[PDB]
């Protein structure tokens, strides 16, 4: 009976976690308090982009770190020139109501969620200069939450129906399917050879898929809230996670157990976004106090902090050489710092 | 070379026009979110305010009103046998064990065969001793106009009239959204209609609406959740609305309430049956209160009833910026809904919130 | 019905368990090694000269 | 030495207004960035008034046009007035409603009612000041004075009465009395005053208009 089952499920649990603890040898700050502190970061906003009527949901820097995309709560994507603060497209939305957006590693396709269930496909590069919509996926229940590109013909996406899926643009049908999670998914992202992804489900843990097979690796559920962003560090063997409560922590998978924690006393607000830089030294990480903060990802010590928004912070990202770091905001606002 | 520099910034040049130029109609329009528990009304509203104000409002429309009179038939017959006290009725025996048969089937019974003798078991006395006690299972609100509608539908080219398309019950997946406009100004109305959830994390993206219209039923006093035996259908709506008021996000959102399926409620107080007393006991000491304005055909039992309903809703609102506006509708009147809307519109909402720096 | 779900948890909790691990010793050496070797070829902790700077 | 002090005390006028003018943003914001400009000028104008009672005039063709200035701005602040009393009252009161050209329209009426004629030249007394006393005779007053006070005071008690009108009906279906108060008693109580003493036509009408000036100063904070 349900009983017994119950009883292994418990009787499975323990061995877990009491194999862990014989892996612990030493903590991450006793085997790095040997190293001289990198000191105050100062930087200031090189160029500011306006033009959009509404919030900014989220954004996405090109893969030649000068285009980038954005996408906002009236139903418009405009593609930026960072160099030169210079428009190239306009494209107007079927729904008002849009929550992510991304950009393909060629630089050709652009495309864009929602609420509306839809992960609805542009075409950039065409002839007579015009933008359509390619292909709609629609087989698919719940918001969606992320989407990203593996290569021009495959996209994977992650919606509150406590689901993940790997799409395929060409025949618009559900390759696969990721199910176990107890709730919704809020962010995923890709490794960067392209092999495994994870998602930060909205129950407190954090999963480790594999997009050939199909399965579930592992599970770290070191949490005690929501969580809302998670990025790769930039080897590939460690992630960060952003959770509603102040705290950002890092896993690890070898290892799989948690390192270290960045929290503060004098913080008691949430977190949008988490990034790396391209050393994999800082952990850049967004806020719910109208501005943003500067972490460490060895001594774990708050550096230097960026602000000037005047409204909550809904999306970061970093360039790919490291040159420049993105930060957008819910004041129809963009800025560049350097 | 400086011709490239030039297209970019003539191209820039346009954008920014296109943009300054479609800046003004999002200024210009009013967004309004409706909420309320399932099975409730929400989307009467909007399908109704699309025939009040905008002229375009069918085959396969035709298949739905008969896949509402299949559904509503089988559940009255086959629910008897789960009944614990028993009221058995021989006639149609034959065709019982056929309704069973058919009970579960991804394809209709298209042909004629079933209508011919589904009528008898609706003039059948035992379905209607059934159906006087419809609080035990879970049935259709429509139940009974289309049961009574199946002569005409059975004929050939059905056309079905803008009443009849009112009262059919059909899944929403996405977001159902409509634009009309009234006079000079436009408006913007939309669903949500994806699932029950108990968090509603995309709460969120709803900080900027004018107004958020509520909508509960009031005819529910004496039926269960969907989940059976969860809570009273009723007080399910309090819980969610109280939820709502006290939250983070809306905090500077007023509410608009509206009190639905009030030809039900007054056809269930006066032919006795369950009492409101039964199930809230704190009702038995209520008086009318002397600022009452009953409509003028309504009898004197059922306006205790009607206000009693408002003042449990009104003291969440009232105890702790904020507003709440009360009404009375019945969503399938067409010309009800004309007169609430304006009324409601003439005290504006934007007056208040331009009084704001000084009263 | 549900029996099952509790059945196909278990299935899956038990390969989970079957893993291999490192110690953190061994594995929070690695990451201190990556960040040392990368440390030059990074324009934001190392500010960049105004003439390399491409956003100025 | 009491006119240093007062002449020092008018002084601290320019900084809350130039401080309001940093600030520097909506469709009503923009009208009432004109009340603020005017006012700043107040201080280069009030200083030569100042030190002309301590004893000058060294300017023989300078001595109008300090007059002049004083009537634009006069004029332009009070029809600045009148304009947002106006904007303010006809949006509350029509709702669902369907701005530098205007405020420029305002300020060429002020510019050139007040100050054409001073620059033209458009008795006896009038004869010794050619030879910075102010004489004018003809009714120029009548004109000035009723296009400058009068037509805005009559429209701000228009609109101000219907707009507390229709905030008493809405409590129906207190702040407001003081509010308004606040918004009239003083413009009312520095400018009536000097129509009455200028349409009598010195010592005293002189006193009268410095009395007034500060007034248009404490406008940035009750606006603000
Ligand atoms: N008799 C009567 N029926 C009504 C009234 N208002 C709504 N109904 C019917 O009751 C049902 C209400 O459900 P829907 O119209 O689907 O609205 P809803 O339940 O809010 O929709 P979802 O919750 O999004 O599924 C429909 O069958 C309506 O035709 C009313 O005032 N009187
Ligand atoms: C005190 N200096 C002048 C004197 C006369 C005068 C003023 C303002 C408006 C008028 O219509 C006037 O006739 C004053 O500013
Ligand atoms: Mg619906």
């Amino acid at each position: 009976e349900l009983d017994q089952l119950r009883q292994e499920a418990e009787q499975l649990k323990n061995q877990i976690r009491d194999a862990r603890k014989a892996c612990a040898d030493a903590t991450l700050s006793q085997i790095t308090n040997n190293i001289d502190p990198v000191g105050r970061i100062q930087m200031r906003t090189r160029r500011t982009l306006r033009g959009h009527l509404a919030k900014i949901y989220a954004m996405h820097w090109g893969t030649d770190s000068r285009l980038l995309v954005s996408a906002s709560q009236d139903g418009k994507l405009i593609i930026w020139d960072s160099y030169t603060t210079n428009k190239v497209h306009a494209i107007p939305l079927r729904s008002s109501w849009v929550m992510t957006c991304a950009y393909a590693p060629s630089g050709n396709y652009v495309a864009c969620g929602g609420l509306d269930n839809i992960c609805s496909i542009y075409n950039l590069k065409t002839r007579e200069g015009n933008v359509r919509v390619s292909r709609e996926l629609a087989g698919h229940t719940g918001y969606l939450s992320c989407c990203r590109f593996l290569d021009d013909n495959q996209i994977v996406t992650s919606s509150g129906d406590t689901t993940c899926a790997l799409w395929d643009i060409e025949t618009g049908q559900q390759t696969t399917t990721f199910t176990g999670h107890t709730g919704d998914v809020m962010s995923l992202s890709l490794a960067p050879d392209t092999r495994l992804f994870v998602s930060g489900a909205c129950d407190a843990s954090a999963k480790l898929w594999d997009v050939r097979e199909g399965m579930c690796r592992q599970t770290f559920t070191g949490h005690e809230s929501d969580i809302n962003a998670i990025c790769f560090f930039p080897n590939g063997n460690a992630f960060a996670t952003g959770s509603d409560d102040a705290t950002c922590r890092l896993f690890d998978l070898r290892a799989d157990q948690e390192l270290m924690t960045y929290s503060h006393d004098n913080i008691i607000c949430g977190i949008t976004s988490v990034s790396f830089s391209k050393s994999g030294r800082l952990l850049l990480a967004g806020y719910d106090d109208f501005n943003c903060n500067v972490w460490d990802a060895l001594k774990a010590d708050r550096a230097g902090v960026l602000a000037g928004h005047d409204n909550r912070v809904s999306c970061l990202g970093v360039t790919d050489d490291g040159m420049a770091v993105a930060t957008g905001s819910w004041d129809s606002f963009l800025k560049i710092w350097n | 070379q400086r011709n490239e520099e030039k297209a970019q910034r003539e191209a820039n040049k346009k954008i920014e026009k296109q943009l300054q130029k479609d800046k003004q109609v999002y200024r210009a329009t009013h967004r309004l979110l409706l909420l309320g528990a399932g099975e409730s009304g929400k989307s009467t509203i909007v399908k109704q305010m699309r025939i009040l104000h905008v002229n375009g409002f069918k085959a396969t429309k035709v298949q739905d009103i008969k896949n509402n009179l299949k559904e509503a038939i089988e559940t009255i017959v086959a629910a008897m046998s789960n009944l614990v006290p028993p009221v058995e009725l021989p006639e149609n025996q034959f065709r019982v064990d056929y309704i069973l048969s058919v009970m579960n089937v991804p394809d209709f019974d298209f042909p004629p065969e079933f209508y011919e003798h589904a009528k008898a078991l609706w003039e059948d006395e035992g379905v209607r001793a059934c159906y006087e006690r419809s609080n035990e299972y879970q049935l259709i609100d429509c139940a009974q106009y289309f049961l009574d509608k199946i002569d005409v539908i059975k004929q050939a080219d059905y056309v079905p009239s803008d009443q009849d398309l009112l009262r059919c019950r059909v899944l929403t997946s996405g977001i159902f959204e409509t634009k009309f406009q009234v006079d000079k100004v436009n408006f913007h109305m939309f669903d949500v209609g994806g699932q029950r959830d108990e968090r509603r994390k995309w709460i969120q993206c709803f900080n900027d609406v004018t107004a958020i219209i509520f909508v509960v039923a009031s005819s529910s006093y004496n039926m269960v959740i969907r989940e059976d035996n969860q809570t009273n259908r009723l007080q399910e709506a309090l819980n969610l609305f109280k939820s709502i008021w006290n939250n983070r996000w809306l905090r500077t959102i007023s509410v608009i309430l509206f009190l639905n399926k009030q030809d039900l409620l007054a056809e269930k107080v006066l032919a006795g049956k369950s009492k409101i007393e039964d199930y809230f006991p704190e009702f038995a000491r209520y008086t009318t209160p002397e600022d009452a304005t009953p409509e003028p055909g309504e009898d004197p039992r059922v306006t205790r009833a009607k206000y009693f309903i408002r003042d449990e809703f009104l003291r969440i609102s009232t105890a702790s910026r904020h507003y709440c506006y009360p009404h009375f509708t019945c969503a399938v009147d067409t010309e009800n809904i004309r007169r609430v809307f304006n009324d409601c519109r003439d005290i504006i909402q934007r007056m208040h919130l331009r009084q704001y720096e000084l009263l | 019905a549900s029996i099952a779900q509790a059945r196909k948890l278990v299935e899956q909790l038990k390969m989970e368990a079957n893993i291999d691990r490192i110690k953190v010793s061994k594995a929070a050496a690695d990451l201190m090694a990556y960040c040392e070797a990368h440390a030059k070829e990074d324009p934001l902790l190392t500010p960049v000269p105004a003439s390399e700077n491409p956003f100025r | 030495g009491m006119g240093i002090v007062m002449s020092l005390i008018v002084l601290a006028i320019v900084f809350g207004n130039v401080l309001v003018i940093t600030a520097i943003q909506t469709v009503t914001n923009y009208f009432i960035t004109s009340l603020a400009c005017a006012d700043l000028v107040m201080g280069l104008a009030v200083v030569p008034f100042g030190a002309a009672h301590i004893l000058w005039t060294f300017g023989n063709f300078w001595c109008e046009f300090w007059t002049s200035i004083d009537v634009l701005c006069v004029t332009a602040s009070i029809e600045t007035l009148c304009v947002i009393a106006v904007d303010r009252y006809f949006a509350i009161t029509s709702p669902f409603k369907y701005a530098r050209v205007i405020i420029l329209m305002v300020w060429i009426v002020s510019g050139l009612t007040s100050f054409l004629p001073i620059q033209m030249h458009w008795h006896q007394e009038a004869i010794n000041c050619y030879a910075c006393d102010f004489f004018t005779n003809q009714a120029y007053a009548i004109a000035s004075s009723i296009v400058s006070f009068y037509v805005p005071l009559v429209i701000m008690v228009f609109v101000y009465s219907r707009v507390f009108q229709e905030a008493k009906r809405q409590l129906q279906k207190h702040k407001a009395l003081k509010t308004l108060g606040i918004i009239m008693g003083t413009f009312t109580l520095c400018w009536l005053p000097f129509f009455i003493v200028n349409i009598v036509h010195k010592e005293v009408y002189i006193l009268l208009n410095w009395i007034g000036y500060v007034n248009s100063g404490f406008n940035p904070l009750i606006y603000c």
